């Protein structure tokens, strides 16, 4: 209660203190990221097979799993895929609000128990569950610009150097290796392995035994004899740690002395685990460490402490090692925070000229600039406690709070002034009327901001998450200003407001101050007599008012929607998808083209471009691609004509003339998502996947018969490509004495890869694989070079128990709910809703072959409450009014400001070319709830004026409207000089910027223009009416 | 090439493109590591209006794989009968034989296909035909456990 | 000791170590507290500090 | 939940010690009620479908996606999901001089599917020109499938 | 709540089942719970009433 | 039957490089003997829900699973809530010298 510490000033003193600390407290203590997580819990299940087809994964993997993932808590749903690169991937999606650590635990468990039932390689190789929500903090390249390593030669050193030491850097939570440390290799030669009548079954069995570590006791181990001495271990064979000592395994002893070693029939060598990916740095070898932010760590804490790990760790590097940092948010945070207390600084300087322009007193302009701070930090407070963090979201969040912080301060200084002038009044006793013309009006607001903002709170799944961080932060800063406004700021009017004269308006007095006072005082005439006349002609405005409204909607409909505004990050890719059978050499050689093209063409905009040969976001292989392209600073690519949307263009449209694959560049999310639906196609009999593809074809067919409803609906996955069948015969194997045994481990070593053993590198436990030389494994000509011994001793080759042919199967087989599936991505047509392009999807699957049904997956799912939320919002803000006016009717005065703040902003965000998204939307609730402020303000002061000197509607309402001039202008002016900055910024974030700036600034032009004209209009009409 | 986007529409079975192409002349005997040709992939994937427009434009109705596969080697062991009549009407060699001596009957018979198998053999067909191994027709109907085929083919 | 050698505290010392770093400041934010809530309760500068 | 993780710790412990033939049928650690929330009958009205193919059904195409939906801790199939059942003969093993255990060894043999690389698969040699997986055995489909293994 | 997500799983399953397989509901705990409720709500507004 | 070298070469090493980034990890002391045994032991900030703590460990541990040696798998490793000191001992004698 003001009337409290208006008499108790250093009581007041102490809770802005105690406030000030206690946030001072939470703005050290408090998680700093670019953004919350947003997206749903998601755990990851992947394992390898080496050597083994998309089919064999599936049939033997990725079924077993999923049949056994039962009895998890709060699944959505399941998804997996199985490459022809031996890998598989299960993506579980869990409900919001599930406890990541429980579910990936509950998952892992399930997946233990379901081990026993996988092939043996399978689990050799292991089988990982990762939480797959996470996002890179930055990625950090290990280049060799001395030439002098490959980029497996990188990635062992970064695996036994670098790897634990960044992990336990303070910040860190995970770290993902872009390669694979070494591993020995035995590259086989069946030429030779047949001149002494061995094959590769020989080669695995004598690595197993001269490569192990035997087990042995003690000596005088108990029990022992009495009388023993000592105590000893007993040391047997242990692991091979050398690339000699395995070309030392013996084979075989011939009948004449000599014996054959591993080294006469294989190249040994140390070289990677595999060899599918090859990674290049503007053309040099390279490899990398993805980084993710540890929980409740700050991430600007956190990246200053990899770079002091990487500089500690530098001495120690070879020759021409050095690293980059393709990838990095941390600069966004950066320039985000900067930008944010950079606003937060000129809004205190530009609302002390405002303040002291009108009021023209240092002690009255003092008094804001420490309402304001205070408000700010103690929000920070109330944040930490509800557990949240500084990020984009809740950055911008207070940016548009401002706003409301500045207002409430300006509101209840100015017109404990305006009380002096009108009356000679002192401070003290000023501001107890002054403050009891407002109290009840202070705390209404705060009743109806909370009704248009809280709700917002309640959207579901990952757009709630949004939301609701700005919801949460603009309702603390709000109940916290109001707060303040009736504790804080009274009791610094009744004490550092020097008196001031009855009449005395400044309007004689020296110089500009003098001229300014005289200036606007006649101008509150002019605008009294405008007001007026207009309360003289309500008819006329009332048919303005609804051209206004009805502008509003057409604009509204009128205006494209996305969910978040894209940005420059500095950084974009460009995927590279080669014909079928595309072997990774000639997938080299157009990525060498974009690289030069980059390197070349863009020299002046492009820092770097990361070439990774076969990976890709929706399909993997040799034929495959992606090209991560890092740009220089935004300080080196100026105009629009040097941003990621210009380049990007020009780049997709400079590939387009390869004819040897398809090459197009586009920009990232601006979150890691996207527009358009993700489809999904399911068997839901057991039709197979040539009778699924089919009904594929068949509404992607369809749904190329409506370009003016569906658009760029396309696969998700890969196509089918043309596969070397072997038919071993195996009655002419048992009548040659073959095992088929000896066969399939041949040939699955040979062509595939085994992996057999480990052994001690440099103190390090790796992997050990077996496997034909290259040249000895690359056209169907070979396999007849293959060898395999029988019964009675003697040599037979693969040409005489089998036979061949070319077939079609899957480089890339999909799942969904543990049913078959093909994925399908699209958009709708310009002009229409997401809402009407997957009704038609609906339709059309609906007409497809019996035994095929679809689902939607990811955004398309949690995909419906706006309406019901502003309604119940809409609802409560009535409520709230009419409890704080003691009327069912004169509610209606305030709330029918609201589109006359909006028609601005959809005039501005129309005429920029933005879009309508979340900044522009709670834009938009804040100029709702500014302007509604203003209007409950000049209804307040007009009822009562009615109430208690019982003046005439028309009297009331003119004297209410002037005194409430002064205040609304100001806490405007201040306002849109403050979002100059955000409305024509240029780069670095300023998708973001522009979006809460024209959204603001358009709409606070109109919602104060219009509303000193039209306010005093509806409460007139209303106050008729009822 | 136009040449590829016919293989892609050869095996989706776009009849509509696959004319298309015809008309702006796509190769009607392109290929691709494998070896198959438009003709091969219509007829493995059973399209028969493709396989017509292919053969009234020209193609090789023996094409051999990089195995020594032909079209008819494809029709016959997958299950289409139409695509095998017309092949055979225009010039199809129904002894044509595998890298590992294979012939569209035993394709046939080794999947059974009965409908299949008489129709090759009533246009001189061998019995006789010894496959790698030297499976003949009946050798690979009986070890299979077709008795059906087992009296057609003696 | 020689170079690259370092040491560091556990259990039992590792929690009188901490006990200890924090003492001085959680004198610093009692004094203060104290101090604010006379003022408060009695409206002055001048008796809370005597 | 936790209590679920407690159990199942100590229970990988034992997991290596139980024989192969029950580590290979599942293990279940279950947190559920004793009790029955209901039971989902399946019936078919036509005559196209006996009880063991209805419980195969349901089994293979129903089971799963209901196990799997949260608050489900338990489901009981009041019936069998279909397997490749080979019943084999004394008289007719004896008289080819055969047994279970040269029966069990073919069935692993010839109903295998194994991984058999690629051509011109990596680390590939300089100037291939073609890449294509190749595919070896693969899993028997079909009860005449499995009558033919030598 | 879980007999509802049983039953909306149920429900895009069948139409995908084989002719003449069909789904019957035999004994269900459920009910029981629901009807229960409204039987007490029933008789609370009868009671304002009287 | 493994030395202390192996067992921390092939063990211990593979199980700590992973068991970074938990939350609220103060220190991590582990030891290898001669008797092929190893122990990890995770201290956790004071006020820290020791089930959730086990959990996180648990999920960590995971990972490192697979690359462990077979002889070490098929043991089993157990990832448990620990403390250091007895609460007591309970002693058991014979006393008609019937029991050795």
């Amino acid at each position: 209660m003001p009337n409290f510490f208006i008499d108790r000033p250093i009581f007041a003193w102490v809770i802005a203190i105690i406030i000030m600390l206690a946030g001072g407290l939470a703005i050290l203590k408090l998680p700093v990221a670019q953004y919350p997580t947003i997206a749903p819990p998601a755990v990851t299940i992947s394992a390898s097979y080496p050597g083994a087809d998309a089919k064999t994964v599936q049939d033997t993997v990725t079924q077993v799993i999923e049949q056994n993932m039962n009895g998890i808590d709060n699944l959505m749903y399941m998804s997996s895929n199985s490459d022809s690169t031996g890998t598989v991937q299960i993506t579980l999606t869990f409900e919001s609000g599930t406890d990541a650590d429980i579910a990936q635990v509950q998952v892992q468990n399930k997946l233990q128990l379901a081990m026993p039932l996988l092939p043996q390689e399978v689990q050799q190789q292991g089988v990982s569950v990762e939480k797959s929500s996470s996002s890179f903090l930055m990625v950090v390249g290990v280049i060799n610009t001395d030439g002098t390593m490959t980029q497996e030669d990188i990635s062992d050193y970064v695996a036994a150097n670098m790897k634990d030491a960044i992990s336990r850097t303070s910040g860190v939570g995970d770290v993902q290796l872009f390669g694979s440390q070494y591993a020995m290799r035995i590259w086989m030669n069946p030429n030779e392995l047949n001149k002494f009548q061995l094959t590769p079954v020989d080669v695995i069995t004598a690595i197993k035994a001269q490569n192990a570590q035997v087990a042995a006791g003690q000596l005088g181990g108990t029990p022992p004899v009495k009388g023993q001495q000592l105590n000893a271990s007993i040391i047997a064979q242990t692991r091979l740690t050398s690339t000699e000592e395995f070309g030392k395994i013996l084979l075989k002893v011939n009948q004449d002395g000599s014996r054959v070693l591993l080294r006469d029939v294989a190249k040994i060598e140390l070289g990677g685990e595999n060899y599918d990916i090859i990674a290049e740095f503007n053309g040099q070898p390279a490899s990398g460490l993805g980084i993710k932010l540890a929980t409740g760590a700050n991430a600007l804490d956190t990246a200053a402490a990899i770079r002091a790990e990487l500089a500690k760790m530098e001495p120690f590097f070879p020759s021409g090692l050095k690293i980059v940092y393709p990838y990095d948010t941390t600069p966004f945070v950066k320039i985000s925070i900067h930008e944010v207390v950079k606003t937060l600084v000129e809004a205190i300087i530009l609302v002390f000229l405002v303040m002291y322009l009108f009021l023209q007193n240092f002690r009255a302009t003092l008094i804001p600039t420490i309402a304001v701070p205070v408000v700010l930090l103690g929000t920070f407070a109330v944040l930490a406690a509800f557990g949240f963090s500084i990020n984009t979201l809740t950055m911008f969040g207070m940016v548009l709070a401002i706003g409301l912080l500045v207002d409430d301060a300006i509101v209840v200084v100015e017109n404990v002034e305006r009380v002096m002038a009108e009356e000679g009044l002192p401070p003290k006793e000023a501001t107890r009327k002054s403050m009891g013309q407002i109290q009840g009006a202070l705390v209404g607001i705060a009743m109806v901001l909370s009704a248009v903002f809280v709700p917002m709170a309640f959207f579901g799944g990952s757009t709630g998450a949004i939301y609701r961080q700005f919801s949460i932060t603009i309702v603390s800063a709000m109940a916290l200003s109001v707060l303040v406004a009736l504790i804080l700021t009274p009791a610094l009017c009744a004490t550092m407001l020097k008196p001031i004269a009855k009449g005395d308006h400044g309007e004689g007095k020296k110089g500009f101050f003098g001229w300014f006072n005289r200036m606007f005082e006649k101008s509150t005439h002019h605008y009294t007599d405008s007001v007026g006349g207009i309360l003289r002609s309500t008819g006329r405005y009332l048919v303005l008012y609804l051209i206004i409204v009805v502008g509003m909607a057409y604009l509204f409909v009128r205006l494209p929607s996305s969910f978040l505004p894209d940005e420059d990050q500095g950084v974009f890719m460009t995927m590279v998808q080669l014909p079928a059978g595309a072997t990774q050499e000639r997938t080299q050689k157009v990525l060498n083209e974009v690289t030069h093209y980059y390197l070349t063409k863009e020299k002046n905009n492009v820092e770097s471009v990361f070439a990774v040969n076969g990976f890709g976001f929706a399909g993997r292989g040799q034929n495959t691609g992606i090209a991560f392209v890092s740009l220089k600073d935004w300080a080196d690519r100026p105009g629009e004509e040097n941003k990621v949307e210009a380049i990007t263009m020009r780049a997709t449209r400079a590939f387009s003339q390869i004819k040897d694959a398809m090459v197009f560049a586009f920009n990232l999310p601006a979150i890691v998502t996207a527009t358009g639906f993700d489809f999904e196609l399911i068997d839901q009999a057991g039709l197979g996947h040539e009778k699924l593809t089919q009904a594929r074809n068949q509404l992607l067919a369809e749904a190329a018969k409506h370009p003016d409803m569906l658009t760029s609906v396309r696969p998700n996955g890969l196509e089918d490509t043309p596969q070397f069948k072997i038919d071993i015969d195996q009655e002419k194997a048992q009548a040659l004495g073959v095992s088929i045994n000896d066969i399939n481990t041949t040939l699955g070593a040979a062509w595939g890869g085994s992996y057999v053993n480990d052994f001690i590198d440099r103190g390090r436990v790796k992997k050990v694989y077996v496997m034909s030389e290259a040249k000895y494994r690359m056209l169907p000509d070979d396999i007849g070079d293959w060898y395999v011994r029988a019964a009675d001793g003697q040599m037979v080759p693969f040409s005489a128990f089998s036979s061949s042919r070319w077939e079609y199967g899957s480089p890339r087989l999909e799942r969904y709910n543990g049913l078959p599936s093909m994925e399908i991505l699209g958009q709708a047509a310009p002009g229409k809703s997401t809402g009407e392009a997957m009704e038609l999807m609906e339709q059309l699957a609906s007409k497809l072959p019996t035994g095929v049904g679809y689902d939607w997956t990811g955004m398309s799912y949690q995909e419906n409450q706006a309406p019901s939320l502003y309604a119940i919002s809409l609802i409560v803000v009535f409520l709230c009014l009419a409890a704080l006016y003691e009327s069912w009717s004169i509610p209606f005065s305030v709330m029918l400001v609201v589109p006359l703040g909006v028609i601005g902003a959809l005039l501005a965000a129309t005429f920029r070319g933005l879009t309508n998204d979340v900044y522009f939307q709670v834009g938009l609730l804040t100029t709702i709830g500014l302007s509604a402020k203003n209007a409950i303000l000049i209804v307040e002061f007009a009822k009562d004026l009615m109430d208690k000197e019982g003046k005439g509607l028309i009297e009331a309402t003119l004297d209410a409207v002037r005194m409430r001039l002064r205040p609304i202008l100001m806490t405007s002016l201040a306002f849109i000089l403050g979002v100059m900055p955000l409305v024509i910024s240029t780069g670095a974030g300023s998708g973001a910027q522009n979006a809460v700036g024209t959204g603001v600034m358009g709409g606070m032009v109109t919602a104060t223009v219009l509303a000193i004209f039209f306010v005093p209009v509806f409460f007139v009409v209303v106050r008729r009416r009822f | 090439d136009l040449g590829k986007k016919l293989l892609e529409a050869a095996r989706a079975g776009q009849d509509d493109e696959v004319r298309i192409l015809m008309a702006n002349g796509a190769d009607v005997n392109a290929r691709d590591f494998t070896g198959w040709t438009p003709l091969h992939l219509a007829a493995h994937f059973g399209h028969l209006e493709i396989v017509e427009v292919l053969l009234k434009n020209g193609a090789d109705v023996n094409a051999k794989d990089s195995l020594g596969v032909t079209p008819l080697h494809l029709a016959a062991r997958r299950g289409h009968l139409e695509i095998v009549e017309v092949l055979l009407k225009n010039g199809a060699d129904v002894n044509a034989s595998d890298s590992h001596g294979f012939t569209p009957l035993h394709l046939a018979a080794k999947r059974g296909h009965l409908e299949i198998v008489e129709v090759l053999l009533k246009n001189g067909a061998d019995v006789n035909a010894q496959d790698k191994f030297g499976k003949t027709a009946f050798d690979i109907s009986i070890d299979n456990g077709n008795e059906d085929l087992a009296e057609i083919l003696q | 000791l020689p170079t690259g050698v370092g040491y560091d505290w556990t259990g039992m010392s590792y929690q009188e170590r901490l006990s200890g770093n924090q003492a001085p400041s959680l004198y610093a934010i009692s004094l203060i507290v104290v101090f604010l809530c006379l003022a408060a309760l009695y409206e002055s500068w001048s008796i809370p500090f005597s």
